[PDB]
């Protein structure tokens, strides 16, 4: 009393809008554009979020911040993945209440492949029929699921809240009423997917990294992002993140 | 360090 995963539950942040005007058709600078600046603001909330998970303020500020740092794109995916499997049951991208993306708006230069990608990420909730508290063990998961080369500050207190809730998606794969057998192969199929997101976020890092870079494209990026994006460019580049994986 | 993700971990 409280159980760990109803202070998960109470802590989720809200839904954001986007303001996006569809008087007009779409371009692909002004959906990116768009899209930056709730991303940024989505980020802030995920810092929120994070701050209030038991055990990640026990972490040393450089560490909490790595961790944010490296997995921020994995956190706005994955839960965008969730939105578009509740909404849409995976058929539509549900950016925002008022930003939905349908395989139409996906034919813009830039969009496609992208979007088809994150696609991907909400089928695996339609075909695993992922209950909400799996997705939110999975998604603090995902938090703690990309550090640096060299380790953390603190690799220790790292090590035994990670552990705290891989036991915790344990607690939420019981709920469903199944056997050990069952269970211990649920469990096997959710750490599978967890480990699919490092690729998937990869290409969607690969391509945040390109329109950053190349100003030319016109996109724009709020100061959260950019401060995120620049920092976190060389540390890619000098091939020094290495992502935590169940299977090898 | 990015200065607005510092500010919102140290309050
Ligand atoms: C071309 C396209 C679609 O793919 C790239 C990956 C996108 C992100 C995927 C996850 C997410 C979930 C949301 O609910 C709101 C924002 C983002 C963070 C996001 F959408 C935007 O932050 C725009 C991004 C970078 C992106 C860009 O790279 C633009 O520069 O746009």
């Amino acid at each position: 009393a409280p159980t760990l995963i109803s202070l998960l539950e109470v802590i989720e942040p809200e839904v954001l809008y986007s303001g996006y005007d569809s008087t007009l058709p779409d371009t692909s600078t002004r959906l990116m554009s768009t899209l930056n600046r709730l991303g940024g603001r989505q980020v802030v909330s995920a810092v929120k979020w994070a701050k209030a998970l038991p055990g990640f303020r026990n972490l040393h500020l450089d560490d909490q911040m790595t961790l944010l740092q490296y997995s921020w794109m994995s956190l706005m995916a994955f839960s965008l993945g969730w939105r578009s499997y509740k909404q849409s049951n995976g058929n539509m991208l549900c950016f925002a209440p008022d930003l939905v993306i349908n395989e139409e708006r996906m034919q813009l230069p830039y969009m496609y492949d992208q979007c088809q990608q994150m696609l991907k990420i909400s089928s695996e909730f339609v075909r695993l029929q992922v209950s909400y508290d799996e997705y939110l063990c999975m998604k603090v998961l995902l938090l703690l699921s990309t550090v640096p080369k060299d380790g953390l500050k603190s690799q220790a207190v790292f090590d035994e809240i990670r552990m705290t809730y891989i036991k915790e998606l344990g607690k939420a794969i019981v709920k469903r009423e199944g056997n050990s057998s069952q269970n211990w192969q649920r469990f096997y199929q959710l750490t599978k997917l967890l480990d699919s997101m490092h690729e998937m976020v990869g290409g969607l890092l690969q391509f945040c990294f390109y329109t950053f870079v190349n100003k030319s494209l016109s996109v724009e990026f709020p100061e959260m992002l950019a401060e995120i994006i620049s920092n976190q460019l060389p540390k890619f580049k000098a091939g020094s993140v290495k992502p935590l994986l169940f299977h090898q | 360090a990015p200065a607005i993700l510092y500010a919102l971990l140290s309050s």
